[PDB]
């Protein structure tokens, strides 16, 4: 049998706002 | 003179992914194809193509090489050398081309930017403020692609003199994105550009210092 | 001195127990080709993210 | 929780005492932050330059030795050579581990 | 036979405008 919370993990979770990129310089 | 392509795929169901979620995938990989185009024509120029018949800057055949102890050996620093060795190749232009042509431009590798910044004793500069003040007229840099010429692990440092008239690169045509092409539920999107190389006109301008 | 000489943010909520940032890549490459051709190559992207508490 | 000085993916230099028993050694000082400020900009291709260092505050009198045959001391020179870096002084540096280690921040 | 193209050599080439000359300075 499953006993779990009524809240999920998505409902309290943050994603930052900026990213980032890697870094291929030309030359 | 030679021509260089590539191209990419996407089809619909991607497009209409990236509209609704908001990161497109299509810029994505035009980024990658041109960034693939300028990487190819960079190591054209440092690298050549045996097959092709290119030459590298450092396999020219026509060059002044000179063999140089180690700037750096057992972890230990040797300003003394370096300041000689550089002399000495401005020398070598000067005297090759008996005073027609004069070095402008060195380049070394961006790790031994260390050994050119030690304070000379009993005094309050390094010795790269001496040589540029004895040598007034003469620029320094640090580029990446010195720091292996072989694929094997050595370094060299270029002493040469920037003229348009001495060496050139010639870039005939721009990155140009072609129209999509359509298939089933999907699109083929080609790349094209062109590029000649580095031509060397004057050999005898160019020195490089190996083993450094 | 830890929250002087470090920078400080608020970016938080006060009921979260956990945040998460992305990163991202690509591969390709190009060639030297004719002009009867129809073999070019092709190029893709990647991602991936961390975690916080 | 991973630390400042625990996280095993920051750059970690080990080096020569810069006091070695009352012998104050300003030259190996003056050669160890080049080298860190070096690496910064080496391992991340550039986009990336130092702008602080903070070293324990029982150090500074390192830093303050008037150099041989001259009249200024080895922070001015440094301080000329390396323009648009700041150094301060912080007193949680004198112990990075329990047994009395120090440590210099970049 | 000569199965050729259209467009001759030369008419797909290019002369930089401008030359070389070896200098011999007098003393």
């Amino acid at each position: 049998a499953a006993t779990m919370g009524i809240w999920t993990a998505q409902e309290l979770h943050r994603i930052k706002s900026q990213s980032y990129e890697e870094d291929y310089p030309v030359g | 003179v030679f021509r260089l392509g590539n191209a990419y795929l996407i089809s619909i169901d991607e497009i209409k992914a990236g509209q609704a979620t908001g990161r497109p995938l299509s810029t994505r990989k035009a980024s990658a194809c041109q960034l693939a185009h300028d990487q190819l024509v960079n190591r054209l120029v440092f690298k050549g193509s045996a097959p092709h018949k290119i030459v590298s800057v450092f396999n020219h055949p026509n060059i002044t090489k000179i063999t140089s102890g180690k700037w750096i050996d057992a972890s230990t620093m040797k300003p003394e050398t370096a300041e000689a060795e550089l002399t000495q190749a401005i020398e070598t232009i000067e005297t090759i081309t008996r005073g027609q042509h004069r070095a402008t431009n060195i380049l070394i590798p961006p790790s031994m930017r260390k050994v050119l910044a030690i304070r000379m004793p009993e005094t309050t500069m390094s010795y790269l403020d001496y040589f540029k003040s004895q040598n007034s007229g003469i620029e320094i840099d640090s580029i990446a692609e010195l720091e292996d010429i072989d694929g094997a692990g050595t370094k060299g440092v270029l002493v040469y003199e920037k003229n348009p008239m001495n060496m050139s690169i010639e870039i005939p045509e721009a990155f140009n994105m072609l129209p999509a092409q359509p298939k089933d539920l999907h699109f083929k999107v080609p790349c094209t550009s062109k590029c000649t190389g580095l031509t060397i006109y004057r050999p005898m301008t160019i020195v490089l210092i190996t083993g450094v | 001195s830890a929250l002087r000489v470090f920078p400080v943010t608020t970016e938080l909520s006060p009921t979260d127990k956990t945040f998460e940032y992305m990163t991202f890549d690509k591969v390709g490459t190009a060639q030297i080709i004719a002009d009867y051709t129809d073999d070019l190559p092709l190029v893709d992207a990647l991602g991936t993210s961390e975690f916080g508490k």
